[PDB]
């Protein structure tokens, strides 16, 4: 009957709905990833920069003991 | 994909904030010893027809579904190690600002004990 | 317990000790051990003693001549009446709060801020203090552009007004996030959430302009036509206008079968329908 | 069973939403923070290297 | 209340002092300005703020000293920034003049960004804009910043598409569209630049944004089942027979399986406008 | 840079090196120290928590990397990792590797093409992968 063709339209309506869910989500997780990546770049900067800052600190107390040492 | 790719790029990034810890934490020794040493100094469709056109279509949403499920473990796992990095960083954010603080009050010291 | 004793024996043998040391150059001494001591009388988990001692210390390193030391000890103390009588810690955190502006960080003044009406809020039931420190956090964030704290500041404030009865400025914080969210491509998806909430703030009011909000909110935000908030909202407010319990009363429960209600939108839900 | 389905169906999507939700404002703070961190870091760095360096020629003027 | 009028009768008697301190003829006077300078944020006067800032920056500067001066300057401009635009932009290029003396790219690049926004957002002007981000772009490229080069590039190109010529635009999506063609993480977004450049060939003519689709269609095979190719197939037909009624029926039907970004509609509407 | 890293006691590291080593070998040819890299990787990754939804991808690997050798001795070692690690059976891989099997044993190529089409289509392939399954084409 008609009926047949009624429930084959809201099937397909529900199915559409579910389309639009599925893309929902992964318009959600393309989101996500750009901001992880900025972050991870980010932290590998920090990183740098701290291990630059960590090699003068060892230089400088490596010359300071030296200069301590000797003036004595 | 997308899921497998953050996750695997959220664990390198906790690595990092580990050696970053690390390095803060023997900085800040290091500076308060040369200070003291310094002070010391001084189904899915229903049945119609049947057929293909349903069950093949609800057998590809059940594999949906499936993965739907594996993106669920992913989501937490990713969520549970944000959650660590989290409070790492919150614990670092401390120890820099206490040596900054260090640092300051001996060139303090220094430009005062000088005259 | 025998360990808490032992320990609070030590903590006490220590403090007796320092006492007798300063009361024998000497300042920094006498604030070293001082602070040793303070610091095991922790371990001693005793909170009142231990942070009377930890704010003794911290006065008589004042007396010597040091800035963000001081505000440390205050905090630690501060941190530790957290398990006592809440005005000395809330005094000890204002002194903090005052000597770090004084020295110009807005952003841990603002931390202590929050830090303060937090404990003010969950210890007390004064709102009010709370709502003003979360006010004053709020202007210190976005004085700095910490986007992220005044918004969280902003809509805590919303929340405890719309709660209070105070609608209007809880619906023009909302207003305002919601906008703020459309603007950046971020964050854009609780926009919905938030002029649900408005809606149901300006409903508060009365029913015949809420047709007009809910116009406002829709051209604004179109996809907001589609979430299933504004759907709700819409059928909710014609349930409403027929003066039967059944229709509202049918469509919440079909939208809790969905995810359990929250209890300041099941509150507002309640206050709504029963009149 | 198309109830059952459809509605958990539903639910796992909205708590889905509502844990990235959360997820994305964790991430948001914490890259605040970090920017915080790097611009700390990096004049802490800056400082102590400028107070080092006068040090140095200091103690070469006076020796 | 007290706030206010304490605040500012401290900041004015640290500056008379300071100004004493500095006609008796150092240090102690830039520290007594940067301490009033910080009474007077405390003060909420935004406005005069920078001003003791900038003069502590150059009485700190009169002795060589540069971090600071650089630091100071670069706080006096964020200051300035709501109480003048135009004084903090100006101590922004200081700052960022002083950067590159020593040779500091990435605070140099963050500044600009940061007058980019700024001019943007408070003043009107798009010229401006995008000099300031193509600098930052080339800063960030020059210090293998991938990331904030290629979104300052997809700035600097959504602009000139809003107002200049499709050309700069077409290029720059096609570079970046190649450059993420491999990246694993960006490839699912490739696709999408090279839409917008297809469009962008629309306004020159017809022939030239079928052939743009055809290239990149052959560039990339998967570009082909996009979704994309099949709505800019029809738009490309409609446009063919002049029919405006299967032009807006494809934008509908686009409309309604994905929203739009405002962007699309717009160009979208130019070439309908342009169909004749 | 691996060895360095394994000394420093900074693992998660040297595995990506020691993973490209692996690949390169293999598109050398030299398919016995990638096979063994590969199944120390994914022995190694299998009870990580975060690695372990990758770690049954180095298997498959593996077996297209074991294929090459002959069929006998990739199908044992397909029934070993598969029976290693259980949760293998229901990635697509055991069902692609069982299929371009049973297509070889009747020297069919047709179903093989046919095989290797469809999973191309569901899912991208890559050029390691092709290259790796057209040489398995030769035979």
């Amino acid at each position: 009957s008609k009926q047949a063709l009624s429930e084959i339209e809201t099937r397909h309506s529900e199915i559409i709905k579910l389309e639009n869910s599925i893309r929902e989500l992964h318009d959600m997780f393309m989101d996500m990833a750009m901001l992880v990546e900025s972050q991870g770049e980010m932290i590998d900067r920090i990183e740098y920069n701290v291990e630059h800052a960590v090699d003068y600190v060892e230089r400088a107390v490596s010359d300071t003991k030296k200069a301590v040492k000797y003036q004595s | 994909d997308a899921g497998i790719r953050t996750l695997v790029m959220l664990d390198e990034q906790g690595e990092q904030l580990e050696r970053i810890e690390e390095g803060m934490d023997q900085i800040n020794k290091d500076m308060k010893e040369a200070e003291k040493n310094l002070t010391d100094l001084g189904g899915f469709i229903r049945r119609v027809t049947n057929d293909a056109r349903e069950n093949e279509m609800d057998e590809n949403l059940e594999q949906v579904s499936g993965i739907i499920g594996n993106l669920r473990h992913m989501a937490l796992d990713m969520g549970n190690e944000i959650d660590t990095q989290n409070r790492q960083i919150d614990r670092i954010m401390e120890k820099a600002d206490s040596n900054k603080t260090r640092i300051d009050e001996a060139n303090q010291r220094a430009t005062k004990m000088l005259g | 317990g025998m360990d808490t004793s032992g320990k609070q024996a030590e903590a006490m043998a220590l403090l007796a000790e320092a006492e007798r040391k300063v009361k024998n150059s000497k300042i920094e001494e006498a604030c070293e051990i001082y602070a040793r001591a303070a610091n095991m009388f922790k371990m001693a988990k005793n909170w009142s003693a231990a942070g009377n001692a930890f704010c003794q210390a911290a006065q008589l390193h004042l007396q010597l001549q040091s800035k963000h030391d001081a505000a440390t000890c205050f905090v630690d103390a501060g941190n530790a009446f957290k398990k006592a009588d809440p005005q000395e810690a809330i005094n000890c955190l204002m002194r903090a709060i005052e000597i770090y502006t004084d020295m110009g960080r807005f952003t841990i003044a603002a931390k202590h801020h929050i830090s303060i009406a937090e404990i003010y809020e969950t210890e007390l039931v004064d709102v009010e203090k709370a709502i003003a420190h979360y006010e004053q956090s709020a202007d210190y964030y976005k004085g700095e552009e910490s986007n992220s704290s005044a918004n969280k500041c902003l809509l805590k404030v919303a929340g405890y007004a719309a709660q209070l009865e105070q609608y209007q400025k809880a619906i023009d914080i909302y207003e305002q996030v919601g906008t703020s969210a459309m603007d950046s491509p971020l964050l854009k998806y609780s926009a919905k959430d938030y002029f649900f909430k408005a809606a149901l703030c300006h409903f508060c009011i009365d029913m015949l302009n809420a047709k007009l909000a809910v116009q406002k909110y829709e051209e604004l935000f179109p996809a907001f036509s589609d979430s299933r908030e504004c759907k709700l909202m819409k059928k909710l407010l014609e349930a409403h206008e027929e003066q039967n319990v059944d229709s509202y009363t049918e469509s919440v429960k079909e939208y809790d079968s969905i995810s359990r209600l929250d209890q300041w939108l099941t509150t507002m839900l309640l206050r709504i329908k029963k009149t």
